[PDB]
């Protein structure tokens, strides 16, 4: 029914209202409540399905705590599902959670989707046989050490209404030959693919295409493509617009039983194309092995079990006619790691499976079809002894991780000292992963987490360490407390900060702070902070684990000192922007009018206000602004208009003012534009001016009966009132009464000192200030989004552009980033699979992995990090990124001499931050007062600011010329003050 | 020696770009073509084949890129 | 490098033949430059000296610089805010281009306005229908704001 947008906001921008409605009517059953099952349950509970039912009568064992963060040592011996239920129930008040002690086939009909973990193949076959023929979605997954599997069967006639979540393709047409050869406008890519369906609109030449009947596309070029002979109607069309149509798709899934012999694989790594077939055999062998040992799996690093396990692999391989050789070393690892229970693997598979559950209950996004086999084998430690002896259980909560990494490695993890920047979505999952792993629980271990943000309602949907009662509290503090509960050993081992990592906090996070860190982990939502942290890690030579998400997408990057390039070493696409000329007078997309509207919001309820408060604040605002602003008149008129000319006394005067704005921005300006450029206008080339991107606009005649016109008056009037502290009203009657008596001032397309002195002296208004509107996208009652939506849609009407509703405008204007628990969980798992490589001190760059994925289409891909660039300086090989000169605080002259004398190079450029300290092209007079100065002194003077008392170093960038005048790259310089 | 082959470049959004190339082509050339087809600047192109990020100065052959080989064009995300 | 590239361009500006326009760091800030463009002799801007502000992005030259006019000017593609509609500043930008190239582009736009891609429709309209009226206004505006005090 009505979705709680306040709680689901970011997730709604990923799934959509319709998908979430179907979700709310879907019950889900989850078999298995160990690490994997609880992670799946957690994400499904946060997502908002109808209800979650758990089944797992197995008693809690100490090893289960290696990944099941809702179980405690006091629960040992108690059925897992029973212990877990109340914890999951607390996640989403909208999702009831319960336990069933027994299952029956007919009982399965109560669910839209059945998830099964920790279950033998024979039991799976029985379960799936029934679900497959009873229209019940089935998903099975298991976590086995550094190996994982996921199998999906959504029935033989599953319908998918959206296979990728991508917006439909659209573009402008130039001409359409009778043969069907369509051509986009000058330098315009249609982005279509063969097989896609597109309809048309505004096509001039064949009114038939504007019908709405989608046709098949036949791409011919990035600018041209064929749709078919359109000779029947029209000989040639032009100035049209195509729009892709996303037609539903039937996906036929085979049952588990019928696909065991010939499984369809989804490959997470194209560099390991040969493994899925090997793993398919292995996971079946584990189940056959368990059957011969009363459900027990092979023991950690136990050779006898692995040999028996390998025999099952041979038999199974033969039975399904596997014409490929079994990789004995690879396969036996699955036996050796069978009991391995890693929280990173549960996060990775758990988040991915949860997304599949949502695909089954919504018909949105392409499901995994059908077998997903994964490994992160490179995560296996090599700097420690991995044996039956080191991997054997110790009756410890980390036994699940020890089974894979050993007890020796357990100590390296426990002694880690970490820095987590950001306690949001990625932050919470990471903190939970660290807690289950035993990170920093050792004597020399520690965790420092910082974030300046406080908990908000929409955060709860994917920041599971927080609860509704925590809203308004600091994220870092709450998260720290939450994980101390998940793992008591972390009590007193965590320090939370409320600092924004960056330049202003270098006093707290300085040299001493960094020196003791083992590694830094980013969990940020902006590139600026990422670049800053990266720079600092390069300076302090500390490893950096980086990650990001966007909807169902995500990525991870690892930066290793003296081995890989750093985060800032590569380029990313720029943030979305639009041509200034397009926004000002020629919009053609709803994004263009929403940007225009945001600026209008600022230019009416913010910028003018600050000017009025600055005129009543500073002593010489007029004096300064007279030569500090790029348009003195605007600042003047703002003071005048907002203090006298247009100052409202009652709300009715606000309504009157709002009515005037309507004509100013949606009528008069449009008339003036049409006057300046008549609809019949032509270019200097002879072509019609108003074609393609330029859409001939139409002025709007105000009418209170048009909803958008009305919304604008209500929003604008209410915002204006906010500026003057006047109480606003919403009773439609008041507006009608006021608007009715409005006398539209005469308008016709036209073909400073006094304004200042006529202003009341600042001292004649001391104590009186206006309240500027501060853009806040998440408060639906402040009229902000209402104003931008209305303003944008009216301009949309002016240019004949399809309007967007408040929900969409809020997303565009508010720059909201699509997000959900699923992808958040997945990146955390991948990041922690890399973290263990750092702690093992791996030196080979190919052992590391940068990951990328899009859960909406079942796409995962990995690549080795890029080696840092090397270079030679006087024979010696230098690391362009990590190597640096460590010199004392000598004077400029001295530093120049050092390079000439030692490196035999001529210092041509020296800089500190963005400031140029020295250049071999500066005037002798200038260099005269600088050369004698010490670097520190030189910086303080040039930057016109004094260093801080905590400042212990200075970073400088330098450029040098080879003795032959040529240029030679050189590492940066660290000045030890 | 070298020879002709058809390769596929799939992006993170799921889109699939088909390319006709010669195993002798340099990674630099491929980036140039992708820029023409998609308008994406080479400096922003992160191409991966069989677990390796392709670097300039090498040829498709250097990465053992076969006929019908699929590569990935990915991006880094900033939320989370 | 980003800062080193801006420096290479700075150093190369002094190695170039005496040009009309001028540009360089503000207060030794390699990312915030001030430039001057002489009003072209063959235009109603002759005699005027036009100041511009230049902000280089952290990822320059992969991303174009933000160029803004700080001197008022009566022109079809430049508004009261200093904003400019010029191809090279957006979609026609590549790491190969430089500030010198940009300044020359801005100088060329001055002698040859582009009325078909108007930022200020009112001015472009005059340029198109009454060129002499535009030149008078352009010359007058140059006299009132581009001669400096
Ligand atoms: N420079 C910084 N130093 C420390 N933490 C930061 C910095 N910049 C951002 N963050 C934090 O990183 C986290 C980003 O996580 P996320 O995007 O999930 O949360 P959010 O910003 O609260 O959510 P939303 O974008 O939906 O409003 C936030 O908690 C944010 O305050
Ligand atoms: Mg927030
Ligand atoms: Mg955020």
């Amino acid at each position: 029914n009505t979705i709680d947008e306040g709680l689901y906001s970011r997730q709604l921008y990923v799934l959509g209202h319709e998908a979430m409605k179907q979700m709310s009517q879907s019950n889900v059953l989850i078999i298995g409540c160990k690490g994997l099952g609880v992670e799946i349950a957690k994400n499904v509970c946060l997502a908002g399905v109808k209800s979650v039912t758990l089944y797992d009568p197995q008693p809690t064992r100490i090893e289960d705590l290696s990944s099941q963060y809702f179980l405690t040592e006091d629960d040992i011996g108690v059925p897992r599902a029973k212990v877990t239920v109340s914890k999951l129930a607390e996640l989403n008040q909208y999702v009831p959670v319960s336990v069933v002690d027994e299952l029956s086939t007919e009982y399965l009909k109560n669910f839209k989707c059945v998830v099964v973990t920790e279950t033998s193949l024979t039991k799976q076959l029985e379960i799936n046989d029934f679900t497959h023929k009873n229209h019940i979605a089935y998903i099975a997954a298991d976590s086995r050490g550094l190996f994982g599997s996921i199998f999906c069967d959504f029935g033989e006639n599953f319908i998918c209404t959206d296979t990728d979540g991508n917006e439909p393709l659209t573009g402008m047409i130039a001409s359409i030959t009778d043969d069907g050869v369509v051509t986009m406008l000058e330098e315009t890519r249609h982005g279509l693919e063969n097989g896609d369906f597109v309809k048309f609109t505004e096509v001039k030449g064949m009114p038939g295409l504007n019908d709405g009947t989608p046709r098949k596309v036949e791409v011919k070029g990035p600018y041209t493509f064929s749709i078919g002979s359109v000779k029947d109607l029209g000989s040639a069309g032009y100035n049209g617009v195509f729009t892709q149509v996303k037609v539903p798709t039937k996906i036929s899934f085979k049952s588990l039983r019928e696909s065991l012999k010939d499984p369809e694989y989804v490959y997470p790594d194209f560099g390991k194309m040969m493994r899925p077939p090997q793993y398919h055999i292995a996971f079946q062998a584990l189940s056959a092995f368990a059957d011969a040992h009363e459900g027990s799996l092979p023991r950690p690093r136990n050779d006898i079990d692995a040999a028996e396990f390998f025999e099952f692999c041979k038999k199974i391989a033969s039975t399904l006619q596997f014409d490929v050789e079994l990789d004995e070393k690879l396969i036996k690892e699955i036996s050796y790691q069978a009991r391995g229970d890693l929280v990173a693997m549960s996060a990775f598979l758990g988040g991915a499976v949860a997304q599949e559950v949502l695909k089954a209950t919504t018909s949105k996004f392409y499901p995994l079809k059908q077998y997903f086999y994964f490994d992160s084998l490179e995560s296996l430690p090599s700097s420690v002894t991995i044996s039956e002896e080191t991997c054997k259980p110790r009756g410890c909560r980390y036994d699940g991780q020890i089974a894979v990494f050993g007890s020796e490695f357990q100590e390296k993890i426990a002694s880690l000292s970490t820095f987590l920047v950001g306690a949001g979505a990625i932050g919470c999952e990471m903190l939970k992963n660290w807690a289950m792993m035993g990170v920093a629980t050792g004597e020399s271990g520690h965790i420092s987490v910082t974030d300046m943000d406080s908990i908000e309602k929409s955060n709860l949907n994917r920041q599971f360490l927080f609860r509704p009662r925590d809203v308004g509290k600091l994220k870092s503090e709450c998260a720290s407390t939450a994980v101390s509960i998940m793992n008591p050993s972390l009590t007193g081992k965590i320090t939370s900060y409320q600092e924004r990592v960056g330049p202003e906090s270098e006093g707290i996070f300085g040299d001493e702070f960094f020196e003791k860190l083992s590694l830094v982990t980013n969990a940020l939502d902006n590139v600026e902070a990422r670049m800053y942290v990266d720079r600092r890690c390069v300076f302090f030579e500390k490893p950096l684990l980086e990650s990001g998400t966007l909807g169902t997408k995500g990525n991870t990057q690892v930066v290793v000192p003296h081995l890989t390039e750093s985060y800032g070493s590569s380029q990313d696409p720029p943030e979305k922007s639009f041509p200034i000329c397009t926004l000002k007078n020629f919009p053609n997309r709803i994004e263009h009018t929403i940007a225009w509207a945001r600026d209008l919001f600022e230019g009416l309820f913010k910028q003018p206000i600050d000017n009025v408060n600055m005129y009543l604040s500073s002593p010489n605002f007029l004096e300064t602004s007279l030569k500090t602003s790029s348009n003195p008149r605007e600042v003047l008129e703002n003071i005048r208009d907002y203090l006298v000319t247009e100052k409202p006394l009652s709300f009715e005067e606000c309504i009157m003012w709002a009515r005037l704005q309507f004509d100013k921005f949606f009528n008069n300006n449009i008339q003036q534009l049409l006057f300046n450029f008549p609809k019949d206008s032509v270019t200097s080339t002879g072509q019609p001016f108003w074609s393609g991107p330029k859409r001939a606009p139409t002025p709007l005649s105000f009418d209170i009966h048009n909803r958008e016109h009305f919304d604008f008056i209500v929003a604008a009037a209410s915002l204006y009132a906010f500026n003057y502290g006047l109480k606003s009203e919403t009773d439609p009657a008041i507006y009608e009464r006021v608007l009715a008596g409005y006398n539209p001032p005469p308008f016709a397309p036209k073909s400073l000192k006094s304004i200042a002195d006529s202003l009341p002296p600042p001292s004649s208004l001391v104590g009186f200030r206006l309240t500027p509107a501060e853009f806040e996208k998440d408060d639906d009652s402040n009229h902000h989004i209402d104003f931008i939506t209305a303003a944008s849609n009216l301009r949309a009407m002016n240019y004949d552009i399809t309007p967007a509703d408040r929900f969409k405008t809020k997303f565009v204007a508010g720059k909201i980033v699509p997000a959900m628990c699923t992808s958040t969980a997945v990146v955390s798992g991948l990041v922690c699979l890399e973290l263990v490589k750092l702690v093992d001190g791996k030196k080979k760059i190919e052992e590391y992995k940068n990951g990328f994925f899009n859960l909406a289409i079942g796409l995962f891909t990995f690549s080795d990090p890029i080696a840092s660039p090397k270079m030679k300086v006087n024979g010696k090989e230098i690391d362009k990124i990590w190597d640096r000169y460590n010199l004392p605080d000598c004077t400029l002259q001295e530093l120049i001499d050092y390079f000439q004398k030692e490196e035999g190079l001529e210092v041509t450029m020296l800089s500190s931050g963005v400031s140029l300290l020295y250049a071999n092209f500066q005037p002798p007079k200038k260099l005269a007062e600088r050369l004698p100065l010490k670097i520190s002194e030189l910086v303080e003077q040039i930057t016109k600011k004094k260093l801080e008392p905590f400042r212990k170093h200075l970073v400088l960038e330098i450029c040098c010329d080879d003795a032959n005048g040529e240029d030679v790259e050189v590492p940066f310089i660290c000045i030890k003050l | 020696h070298h020879h002709h082959m058809q390769i596929f470049v799939r992006t993170l959004t799921g889109r699939t770009i088909t390319l006709e190339v010669e195993s002798s082509d340099t990674i630099d050339n491929v980036r140039a073509r992708i820029q023409d087809r998609e308008g994406i600047p080479p400096d922003q192109q992160r191409l991966i084949f069989a677990g390796r990020q392709l670097e300039d100065g090498r040829t498709l052959a250097d990465y053992n890129i076969q006929r019908e080989s699929t590569l990935h064009l990915v991006l880094r995300l900033r939320g989370g | 490098m980003a800062l080193k590239r801006i420096n290479r361009e700075l150093a190369d500006l002094g190695k170039d033949p005496p040009s009309s326009s001028s540009a360089g760091p503000v207060g030794d800030d390699l990312f915030h430059w001030q430039a001057t463009i002489m009003g072209p002799a063959d235009s109603p801007y002759a005699g005027g000296v036009f100041f511009l502000s230049i902000h280089f992005p952290t990822d320059y030259p992969f991303k174009p610089p933000k160029v803004n006019f700080t001197t008022r000017i009566y022109h079809p593609n430049i508004n009261s805010n200093g904003s400019i509609c010029l191809d090279i500043l957006r979609d026609q930008w590549s790491p190969a281009l430089t500030i010198s190239k940009v300044l020359l582009s801005i100088s060329s736009l001055l002698t040859d306005p582009n009325p078909d891609d108007p930022l200020v429709p009112e001015i472009a309209h005059v340029y198109k229908t009454d060129r002499s009226r535009y030149e008078l206004s352009a010359r007058e505006w140059t006299r009132k704001y581009a001669i400096h005090g």
